């Protein structure tokens, strides 16, 4: 399989505090987890991840919804490079579902709705860098992990 | 069960169809490799602790085929592969951009024109 | 066979046609015995240091097929034939019938239910 | 006195590239000198059990940056079985002693004796400072004689 993280933000509680988690797969085997409550991919992949979910809590605040439990979950799915690229999928509270793409630096949105926020969320360039700066930076890593796994 | 290992030079220890010889005369890195070369070998690598696990008992230290690119501080074997920490534990030593193997899949950075023994490996095809 | 070694069990390190494993359980010398008995082979000798020379590197202490006969403190293989001094030094603690192992063609004497790792070994044919 | 020998593992440095030293002494007098820079009878059984223990040492303190310090005496055996003491400072943090006579140790403190029961967990490194003094014994018992 590819290297899957999953990030999920959401509001905190007085039940449950977390208001990011982070859980890095490769197939059925958990490799990395992270909130705010295999070591070398672990180390390259901790502290860019932590920052990519601080940016995205601000995206999230910075969004009009329309639904009828707010959260957002990523996907990030990384296969083997065997140019070093990644597919990030997004879904914002089951309503809005867009994608980018790293190797063309493309995007795709499920209907015009999820297009609207998916249009002002690109325009952060900060934001975009970082979705295609993380793949880089830890590339190299990633490959020779799932190599290991083979 | 019982197969045959090879094909290795006269005299070399084998394993799983990988060739090693472990070379007494003192020599730079340089000299290592090519002393390796001229064998139609490269100097040892580490491609899997499982799969090399006597290696761990090996004594003494010997270069091995791990190099550095100061420019970057990048680890990678001659073969242009790169280092992984699930191979081998590399520990740095500020000067140096060669590495000899110390045992229990250890290796020490040190200065490439140092004199040491060596290992010559031929991989499995 | 022409660039070949063996026959060997699989995943066996294979020499001149002698085969070795090395075993990381920890087991008493009978036990370590019945091991490498049950593998159609016996505990590692020493019957040549020219021949088997790479076995200087080997570190850590393994038990191997040189037993006593208290009787006269004399040593020698489970096959046996007698423990020769150009074969290897054995260093010898008072209270023990057994032998370690313990690289550079150095044997020490252990208590034979001492747990061990341990070296089994098939001669060529 | 005894015959004692004081090692020091450290990390090499640009100033100073000296990863092991190894002085060991009878009184006063200097008789063995090592390390990885640059009595014959005893010096020669000496000589690659310490670099094959300081190469040891070195693995372990990797797995532990920290410098250490080993002691080891031997007194003159007499008509007694051969012993030493082996005393441990690791980065004058850690401490703890080994008897080969008994195979037995004992430690400064819980916190000496966390890293001294990791460390004696090795098999190979506990009968080293055992099978060391065995090797050499004899000949150091002659030297310890003149």
């Amino acid at each position: 399989h590819s290297l899957r993280c999953n990030l999920t933000i959401k509001d905190p509680t007085p039940a449950d505090p977390l208001w990011y988690e982070a859980k890095c797969f490769v197939g059925e085997i958990l490799i990395l987890h992270l909130s705010n409550i295999a070591t070398e991919v672990k180390k390259c992949l901790t502290q860019p991840l932590k920052n990519l979910c601080q940016k995205l809590r601000n995206k999230v605040s910075n969004t009009k919804v329309d639904t009828h439990y707010p959260h957002l979950q990523v996907t990030m799915i990384y296969p083997q490079s065997q140019t070093p690229s990644a597919t990030w999928e997004f879904n914002i509270s089951d309503s809005y579902f867009f994608t980018f793409y790293t190797e063309n630096m493309s995007w795709r949105s499920a209907n015009d709705e999820s297009g609207v926020i998916m249009n002002k969320w690109k325009d952060d360039g900060e934001f975009v860098k970082q979705l295609k700066f993380l793949i880089h930076e830890c590339s190299q890593k990633m490959d020779e992990f799932l190599k290991q796994s083979k | 069960m019982e197969g045959y290992c090879g094909p290795c030079p006269n005299n070399w220890i084998c394993h799983r169809n990988n060739c090693y010889q472990f070379f007494n005369e003192e020599k730079t890195w340089n000299q290592s490799q090519a002393s390796c070369l001229s064998q139609n070998s490269s100097l040892l690598k580490i491609y899997s602790k499982e799969e090399q696990d006597f290696l761990k008992l090996v004594k003494s230290y010997h270069w091995m085929g791990l190099v550095q690119i100061p420019a970057n501080g990048s680890w990678q074997w001659e073969d242009g592969s790169s280092l992984s920490y699930n191979q081998l534990t590399l520990v740095e030593i500020p000067k140096g951009s060669c590495a000899v193997y110390g045992s229990s899949f250890k290796a020490y950075t040190e200065d490439c024109a140092n004199l040491n023994t060596y290992i010559c490996m031929k991989r499995a095809v």
